[PDB]
């Protein structure tokens, strides 16, 4: 990231990878308090995201992850686009999608 | 390492001087200052020495420590045409013309590709220093708002990873408490307050320069003067 | 804090001085200053004695030696000095030899690849860094009174902030996840 | 305006400067272009040039323009780790080099907030380039088929 | 197309030339062509006899002048003089005075808050892109005989493509809904 | 080529020479280049008769006219006698006039502004840079008998390259786009 | 202010002087000044009983002993008797004495190494510095009267501006950070 600069090295893994998931909340199998405030690339793994979906080309590589209930928020039902998988229950299906 | 910074206040230059102390006392690093070979600077002149330490650095494959303060920005806005040609009290003792500009112009010359970013750590200290002060040159690169995240910039430093497969790498000293109780780390955290305390009590602390505990003795970087 | 004796051969103890007449007031308390302070300076009044034998072979003895450190004296009628001496309306005699002074100088700092070893520039009261010769400005300049702390710093040949031995690598620390 | 264009062909930049004569003469536009600015680029250089122009745009709320080519898709491509360096004739013989790579150097860390895309406008002439040889991330904000 | 007049004031058509002995050749070359097309170009084989007068105050009076503009004669040599290690200037005088040369244009260029307004390399047959001086590798790099008309239109100050004044704004017509 | 023919006066055809005995042999050779191509050469060896009636009146002859050019023969021994040849030697008198009239030379030299114009420092086949004296090193240092063309264009007064009359100014052309 | 008394034995107070005819009116003068304040001059006009018996043996006196300072008085007829004082004129014995001494004082500070120990140029009110003999323009030159207390000072052998005893070096104070 540093040699590259994060955007660069964000659209290089966009491109690169054979699948992305997002995931939009933590997880409910372990408790924890959610803290272990600064600059993350979420917006901009959105926006590309946003690129793609436009294009409409690639949109299998994009799945969405989450254990908690997603929140209320415009970008998570952009993602919602994409396939959902709840591997609180749905462990085995999103394998089989990865695989 | 090589540290670039402008001389924005005295109380500054104490915070990188208190800096380098650190990164040479609990940190085994070597630090290139201007203040700490002023004798190669007088001789060889601003750009030489800088041309010098900029190619030492890049075939060494060493690391160059930018500290972003309010003097970085108005120099980078000079060089932009937007602003007066900086004329800072602390420069004005030095040879000919600025050698953080002088440093900048020999940096900017990398910027024209795509992978020259990873020689540059681009650090300031968030006390006394805000992310806007960071010249829109280095945004395309990882920024350190300073012993907030320090441990990283050791790493980066040193071209270790932090994070791998199922571990994780740490640093006992340099951690965020560790480096408060570390004896260099006060002398940096006293001369930050004390400019923050400056900055607080005179806002326009920077149009007005526009023209302690003790370590074990010797062990420092020591201040010397005749009688 | 602490006190360190300074132990600088009385041979590097020697300094000369060149400047111009309108400066002459001020580099006599500089002198003054230099050798209260333990420094021999080497400037034309104090020598007239030994300079009036040959004026060039005393000019010539300190521009030679390299250990000596030469302090130039900077002014406005420093510039029309090195500059147009020649071409003022009477002859000024300590101006000519400025100008050589200047012009020896300036070959001795090309002859050794242009690396300043020994040449102190010095902004006097009235002067302005405008006034410095180009060449000299490519090192540090020092205003006489203000910055004599430095100077004498300078002249000592020691640095004002001096770095400690590099110190211990920290403890590197491993987590599992 | 300033326009951000890749010398994929010399053609291609007789059609840039006319381009650029079309908008100042009929659009009564006027246009920051580094053909035109040579000297200033000389006298600032490339970076700090790029970043004056883009300071300035950012500051009046000027839009910037980004002709994508074929040259544009491939310099991408490159910067995506996924490409060879181009060299095109005019780049690679100019004493400027590629300046399409500074540019977007100095773009890029815009992306990283929503709103940055107002500030930009994405054109691409059909009849020479496609839409598909706009950059990924410049995909996202409205385009135009000049 | 039609042809114009050129109005650049003859003050203004002086051009001085800083150079390696290794492009000699090349630099006569180059220095002929510059003078047919109605420069005054100063260079030290040409300008021997003033040169030879004092060849500090020479090249100081080339320095000085912000209006005369100089070009930089980039080879394999010129970097290994101004930038090399000065070992190998114990065997070359002139490379001693382009050394010099070199700094004094840094000094300038520092000076000038590191805008390039007068410095203009050129690269020379043998000779790379990699042997330009940094600081100047941050502005146009020439090639001779490639870019010569470039390089013409540089010393006239004139630039190649230029606009023409901002037209009328369009007409904007309204349509209802 | 085409041959050309020198107008220079008779009266600018004077040379004096000022050597060391280290070089005799070498300077009588350098005599007889410089009689054979014309030039009226005054050295103390050969104008034994009227340098017998008065030695200084004879050195003062050459020294105070301006017209004469004066080459300097520089050697090992040179640089010891004008730096120490009474210091050194049990009165050894071409050591001591050689030191007097490289004395009147610097006097001269510095009196006009540090410019040297009748002074043409020559290296002799077992001298070095290091033998010339510093304030000679400021311009042409030519080497016997490697430089003896440019030596002779020196004394002629003539430029070893002629740069052709300056051209008007190129006519602009513009070609809409 | 204090007062202070020179130590300067008898035997070094005698001065000797060297004029021309026109300057012989304020040589007078200059002779009263020197002898009211206890130098023992010895000038012709007052040693004319003793210089009768023979005037080259009273030249003599003085030439040869190395203590007794001599002073010459520059005139623009001085320079030309010393040039051209039996030619230039009917014989003027006073002139050819001149050119005499002059020519002795020259001898003398060749064999010395081009080093004045005791040759006082002292320019009087109808001089200007271009007569001043070349190897006298390497010393100090006096003006007369403007100078007087200068030239006092020299024939006393002190000091114009005395240097304070030199200090020890300055302890050097350390502040860790």
């Amino acid at each position: 990231i540093a040699e590259m600069g994060p955007v660069q090295w964000l659209a290089t893994q966009k491109k690169a990878a054979d699948k992305v998931v997002f995931l939009l909340s933590n997880d409910v199998n372990s408790v924890c308090d959610g803290t272990c405030n600064s600059q993350d690339l979420f917006p901009l793994a959105f926006n590309l995201f946003c690129s793609d979906l436009r294009s409409q080309i690639h949109l299998h590589k994009y799945v969405v992850v989450y254990f908690r209930e997603i929140d209320t928020k415009d970008d998570y039902n952009a993602l919602s686009v994409c396939p959902k998988y709840h591997l609180m229950k749905d462990a085995t299906a999103f394998c089989a999608e990865l695989l | 390492v090589w540290i670039i910074y402008s001389a924005d206040h005295p109380l500054y230059v104490d915070v990188v001087l208190k800096f380098a102390q650190f990164l040479l006392t609990a940190c085994g690093t070597e630090v290139a200052l201007d203040l700490l070979e002023e004798q190669a600077i007088s001789e060889a002149g601003v750009m030489t020495w800088v041309g010098r330490q900029k190619q030492e650095m890049v075939e060494s494959n060493s690391k160059i420590i930018v500290l972003c303060s309010r003097g970085t920005r108005a120099k980078w806005q000079a060089l932009l045409g937007r602003g007066a040609p900086v004329r800072l009290r602390c420069d004005h003792g030095k040879p000919v013309g600025d050698l953080f500009t002088a440093a900048m112009n020999m940096i900017l010359p990398d910027f024209k590709r795509p992978a020259c970013f990873g020689t540059y750590v681009v650090c300031y200290f968030s006390e006394v220093s805000c992310d806007g002060d960071v010249p829109d040159l280095f945004g395309a690169a990882p920024r350190y708002p300073l012993m907030d995240r320090f441990e990283e910039v050791y790493f980066r430093i040193q071209d270790l990873e932090m994070f791998q497969p199922g571990r994780m790498h740490r640093v006992g000293e340099l951690s965020g408490d560790n480096y408060l109780r570390s004896p260099g780390g006060r002398q940096l955290r006293a001369a930050l307050d004390r400019f923050r305390d400056w900055q607080v009590r005179c806002p326009d602390w920077f149009e007005c320069e526009n023209l302690e505990p003790l370590l074990p003795p010797g062990t420092g970087i020591v201040k010397r003067a005749p009688l | 804090g602490t006190l360190k004796t300074s132990n600088l051969p009385e041979e590097l103890r020697k300094v000369f001085i060149t400047y111009s007449m309108d400066t002459a007031m001020e580099v006599v308390k500089f002198v003054n200053f230099l050798l209260v302070n333990g420094f021999q300076t080497a400037i034309d009044i104090f020598e007239d004695r030994i300079r009036g034998i040959d004026i060039i072979k005393w000019m010539e003895r300190y521009l030679r030696d390299k250990t000596v450190m030469i302090i130039v004296a900077i002014s406005p009628k420093y510039k029309q000095d090195v500059e147009g001496a020649e071409s003022q309306l009477d002859e000024d005699e300590h101006g000519l030899h400025t100008k050589y002074i200047h012009r020896m100088m300036q070959i001795e700092f090309i002859k050794q690849g242009s690396m300043n070893f020994r040449f102190i520039p010095v902004l006097f009261p009235n002067a302005k860094k405008e006034h410095v010769p180009t060449w000299l400005q490519n090192t540090h300049v020092y205003s006489w009174p203000k910055n004599k702390k430095n100077i004498l710093l300078r002249l000592l040949r020691e640095e004002e902030f001096v770095a400690p031995p590099r110190g211990p690598l920290p403890t590197l620390q491993v987590v599992p996840l």
